[PDB]
């Protein structure tokens, strides 16, 4: 991400300060056409990252419901008082948050 | 560089050690300490009001001496609170110490 | 958790060596290569956008003779299994209807009336007798103590069902074991190719040669050789042919492309005017857009199945200037080979202009 | 005593006045069809289905999803679900009981376990685009629905109520299965597996298309668009090289 | 209108699985409740199920709060994912404008 | 005794039956696909007869081999008549050779020489004129080991 | 459940064993021979080599073809001494092509 930031930035900035020039060489489809390519690497660059953190966030999020119901189960059918099973719930319901 | 295989599957944990300890040796320990007490007194204030709950499950009839429940679960949350207050102050003044040095 | 809130940070200052460090080159090759059939086999063409014929389930039989021998067994029980327990629940359910079922418990939680003279199939109260009786009646054990009497009609048709269901089973796994078992000899092909190619000099030319030599005690059968130089070319009018194949003669007592192979062999190609390695020269050969093939062909006489071996070669791996140790020596009392000397080559005097020229300033120095 | 499937009671099992009006018996009847698709579908699916018939070292990249496919995952799954609460009943029931009666749960189980190889099926024919192997999906949804409408009616001729938890169970399961059927009818009409004029022709979705579409979360079934499968690949890919 | 509608989708799977997400401390204060009167004997139990019984068979409602939570958490992440492609590609229309 | 005879004997060919069936299951159909049809170019300074020949299958076909023949009713000089008469007209390769290696689809060429049948034939007027072109293409398959043979043929009207 | 698999399986492997020697039955070892020496004659004023090759079996085999070759430790004119040197030889037939007809002992 870091490494498609900086030339989609400084692609912008030199069409700005040479637009006298640029408008007067004609060239204008052979730079949208690259400025379109910059920003679709960088747009990509960033939507991979967005769906990598969400990945591990659902495979974390799953475990921890798995964690859930195994304590669930385990102080149901258990020896031990009251206040240690609602405790045990709360927590490892939080636990999984 | 060869890093792949080798030098980015294990984590730095050396620069880290030098930026744990980094404005000195007593501006950690506290960290330490005010961390694990604040962290410690929130799981108690939620422990005692589990057993203040519990110990009453069958006390049908008489919903009294309520005192020493109450008192224990606001003695317990003042402390909690503190300590909650005390850590965050604790740790950026760390950090605020280590980034100057 | 919105790790990048401030956002403020932009365009201050990364001025860096990017790749204006100006001493490393800023290109990154990454080197990709690309041959027209692989090292080791596997023709690595690509074909797409091919119309489908579809499929058909003849084709998931096909599949089903072709599998390794961990999975055939696996494939094996699971059939047989699932057969026995399906039958074994249409003899639960015709037994519970004809009411068998209740009829046995009634009368055996009192043993006084020792009844079994209106039942539709003895001796089945269960769904493990019926998945015992089952067992009795498909693979022909026939234990007995549970036979079928002659009145209720759905039972014998079911019993018609199975047993003829049970036949085809068994008669198409013991195919797919026979026929596994008869094409039992063919493992696979272990021809051994030399990798480096030499061009050295000999009988007042220059070669294109090789190593090639078998494993299995069978030499193998009418062997031919067959040698192409793969390259684009186009018409004088001008024509993309896109990978032109063009056949090479290999060189032989009487010009025949047949080889015999027992000791390994050098397999010359004498480069002469009709050869596209006409033009080719010392410092030349190593860039170029070439791809030698080689494609050697025979049957071998043990599990008589024909087969068919390929290498391929690049102008890059071929190394001017050197020739093939003889890895042959009369030993103490016979000859040997030992096949670890197989990729040395040593460099012996070696002209450096072309055969193209060789010809042209007619002296053999260089 | 024994492992029973309707109970240590010798009356449970009778079947006079009704052959399909004994309840255990309506019971075995619903738990044919869910065996019969398992032991038509495991075999099948196991055999493997992949012989190179062709040139098919590009032609594995394409995929077609079937017509309707977002309804059949979610149904899929509202049923797996349905069949798991009727378990649920079925196990606290017996537990409430004194001998170990079967019929209430094991029925139930036997339907989770088919239905999710229903969805294998779906899943293993997805992938090649071969559309008359489905039509066997078909029969399995039409018979399982038969079998289960006999048991509400044979409540309602009983009147168990609207108001039992069992009553319910059934309800939700009969219309899921069959706006599932619906599903399977659609399916025909659109792919024309049966008997259109003649099967359908189409050309395989554009992004598999060119090897420049990685990023394939908006391309992949539904399931797997849910648990970002279509990532998976890449990040294991972490060890190899950046 | 234009690039908008997968946002209302996004807001509309994001409801219901903040809807389904309470289920936690209702299933909390169920299972808490039901373990500590006790019940060991003498009530009669001859009918299978009761629709209001059926929710406090205390070891049923543990599997019921497991199976609902392991669905919100992948409802909301579904939603997360749907709602930052669409920023993404709003991003890169604004910029390309 | 009879009975069991008789039934030892069914179920052995039936056994052998499906023997057959499994040997005979892998080959599918013929799998050598020849173009629509072909074209009479320029190449190398004389005309040339050129077809185009591609393959379908997974494995490669070896030894391959391509033959192309010459279909015209003839009569001999000195007066035999020769009613469907058959020849052969030479494939070209730099080595006078015939087999060829098909993974690539191929275009394959014949020369056109003063000895061929192919060569006093016109331009304009091939369109109405009485000949064909007939290319048998023979191989053996690696996999299953099964001579195959693939038969093709090109006329006046596609052409 | 598991001797009766078993037993099938083994079954079937037994039945392909026996089924692979009824399949070699018609296969047999060596028989076809040639002198216990070669020779040097003068055919037609010309020195020749020739020797004798014969067949002692049931059929008529087809398509044979007959290859010669010389072994030996010639002298590479550049150092590429090769010690096992295998020339391969025309055999003599006035069509220039090798196969031959097995009948009687050529
Ligand atoms: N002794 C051998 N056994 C098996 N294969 C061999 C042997 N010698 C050479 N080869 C084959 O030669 C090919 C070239 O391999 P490589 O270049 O690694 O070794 P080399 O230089 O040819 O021989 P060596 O390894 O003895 O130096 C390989 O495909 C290999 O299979
Ligand atoms: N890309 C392909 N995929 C599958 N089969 C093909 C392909 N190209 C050609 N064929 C087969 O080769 C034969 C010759 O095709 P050719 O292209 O010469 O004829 P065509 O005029 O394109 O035929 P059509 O009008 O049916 O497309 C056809 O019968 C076809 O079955």
């Amino acid at each position: 991400d870091d490494s498609t930031q900086l030339p989609l930035l400084c692609h912008f900035s030199e069409t700005a300060e040479g637009l006298t020039t640029i408008r007067a060489f004609r060239h204008e489809t052979r730079f949208k056409q690259r400025m379109l390519e910059l920003t679709d690497t960088n747009n990509i660059a960033y939507l991979f990252l967005s769906a990598a953190n969400r990945w591990l966030e659902v495979r974390t999020d799953y475990l921890g419901a798995c964690i859930v119901l195994t304590a669930s189960i385990a102080s149901i059918s258990g020896s031990s008082n009251s206040g240690l099973v609602g405790l045990g719930l709360l927590y490892a319901l939080t636990i999984t948050n | 560089m060869s890093t792949v295989m080798r030098l980015r599957t294990k984590m730095p944990w050396k620069t880290c050690w030098w930026y744990l300890t980094s404005g000195g040796f007593f501006l950690l320990f506290l960290m330490i300490f005010s961390k694990l007490l604040k962290h410690s007194v929130i799981v108690a204030i939620d422990y005692w009001l589990a057993t203040w709950t519990s110990e009453y499950s069958i006390n049908d009839p008489g919903k009294a001496d309520q005192t020493f429940y109450v008192a224990g679960f606001s003695i317990l949350c003042g402390a909690g609170i503190f300590l909650c207050l005390v850590t965050s102050l604790t740790v950026e003044w760390m950090g605020l110490t280590a980034a100057k040095n | 958790m919105l790790a990048r809130k401030s956002i403020i940070p932009e365009e201050y200052v990364l001025a860096r060596i990017a790749a204006e460090n100006l001493r490393k080159p800023r290109i990154r090759d990454r080197l990709p290569k690309a041959r027209f059939i692989a090292k080791s086999g596997a023709c690595n063409l690509a074909h797409k956008n091919i119309r489908e014929q579809g499929r058909f389930l003849q084709d998931i039989f096909t599949t089903l003779v072709d599998l390794k021998w961990r999975h055939t067994l696996v494939i094996f029980t699971m059939s047989f299994l699932c057969s026995w327990l399906l039958f074994a629940i249409m003899w639960w359910l015709v037994a519970f209807a004809h009411g068998d079922i209740y009829a046995y418990m009634e009368k055996g939680i009192t043993e006084k009336s020792g009844l079994e003279s209106a039942v539709c199939v003895t001796n089945v109260r269960s769904f493990t007798s019926a998945f015992l009786f089952s067992i009795e009646v498909q693979v022909t054990i026939g234990f007995g103590g549970r036979m079928m009497t002659e009145e209720c009609p759905l039972a014998i048709t079911v019993l018609i069902l199975q047993n003829i269901v049970g036949l085809i089973i068994n008669a198409v796994m013991l195919g797919c074991i026979f026929m596994k078992t008869a094409q039992a000899h063919r493992r696979a092909e272990t021809l051994i190719f030399s990798r480096h190619a030499v061009i050295a000099v000999r009988n007042g030319k220059l070669c294109f040669m090789f190593r090639v030599g078998d494993l299995r005690k069978s030499m193998i059968i009418s062997a031919s050789v067959r040698i192409q130089v793969v390259k684009k070319t186009t018409t004088p009018e001008g024509e993309v042919v896109p990978i032109h194949q063009q056949d090479i003669p290999v060189d032989n007592p009487i010009e025949s492309n047949n080889i015999f192979l027992v000791a390994p062999l050098i397999i010359c190609h004498v480069i002469d005017k009709r050869s596209p390695l006409y033009d080719i020269s010392a410092t030349d050969l190593v860039n170029q857009d070439l791809e030698v093939i080689v494609i050697l062909e025979g049957v071998v006489e043990t599990t008589g199945i024909t087969t068919q071996a390929r290498t391929s070669y690049i102008a890059e791996e071929i190394q001017w200037g050197h020739r093939f140790v003889s890895i042959v020596t009369e030993e103490e009392g016979v000859y040997s080979v030992d096949y670890s000397k197989f990729g040395n080559t040593v460099r012996v005097a070696a002209p450096r202009c072309s055969a193209r020229e060789l010809d042209e300033k007619p002296s053999i120095l260089i | 005593m024994s492992l029973s499937f309707c109970g240590n009671n010798i009356s449970s099992y009778n079947i006079y006045h009704g052959v399909l009006q004994n309840p255990c018996f309506v019971d075995a009847l619903n738990l044919v069809p869910h065996v019969f698709l398992l032991f038509i579908t495991f075999p099948i699916l196991f055999i493997g289905w992949g012989s190179q018939s062709s040139k098919v070292q590009i032609h594995h990249n394409t995929w077609l999803h079937f017509p309707g496919h977002n309804l059949r995952w979610i149904l899929t799954f509202a049923l797996l679900f349905v069949h798991v609460c009727e378990i649920a009943e079925g196990i606290v029931s017996d537990s409430q009981r004194a001998s170990r009666h079967l019929h209430l749960f094991m029925p139930a189980v036997m339907g989770f376990v088919a239905t999710t190889t229903s969805i294998v099926y779906y899943h293993n024919i997805e992938t090649s685009n071969f559309p008359k192997l489905l039509l066997a999906l078909f029969l399995y949804w039409v018979m399982a629905f038969i079998t289960k409408t006999i048991k509400l009616v044979k409540y309602w001729q009983l009147g168990w109520g609207m108001s039992d938890l069992r009553f319910c169970i059934t309800g939700v399961m009969v219309i899921l299965n069959g706006l599932l059927m619906a599903v399977e009818i659609n399916v025909i009409r659109v792919r024309r597996y049966v008997f259109f004029m003649n099967p359908q022709k189409v050309k395989p979705p554009e992004d598999l298309q060119d090897l420049g579409v990685r990023f394939l979360q908006p391309f992949v079934n539904l399931l797997s668009k849910a648990t970002y499968w279509w990532m998976n690949t890449l990040i294991i890919s972490a060890h190899r090289k950046p | 209108r234009a690039f908008g509608r997968p946002i209302l989708l996004s807001s509309t799977f994001r409801y219901l699985a903040d809807l389904l997400g309470f289920a936690g401390p209702l299933c909390i204060s169920g299972i808490v409740q039901r373990v500590n009167e006790p019940k060991n004997n003498t009530t009669r139990f001859s009918e299978t199920l009761s629709s209001k019984e059926f929710l406090e068979n205390a070891h049923v409602l543990a599997v019921l709060l497991f199976l609902a939570l392991i669905l919100q958490r992948t409802f909301l992440q579904a939603s997360y994912y749907v709602t930052i492609e669409t920023g993404i590609n709003l991003r890169g229309a604004l910029l390309a404008m």
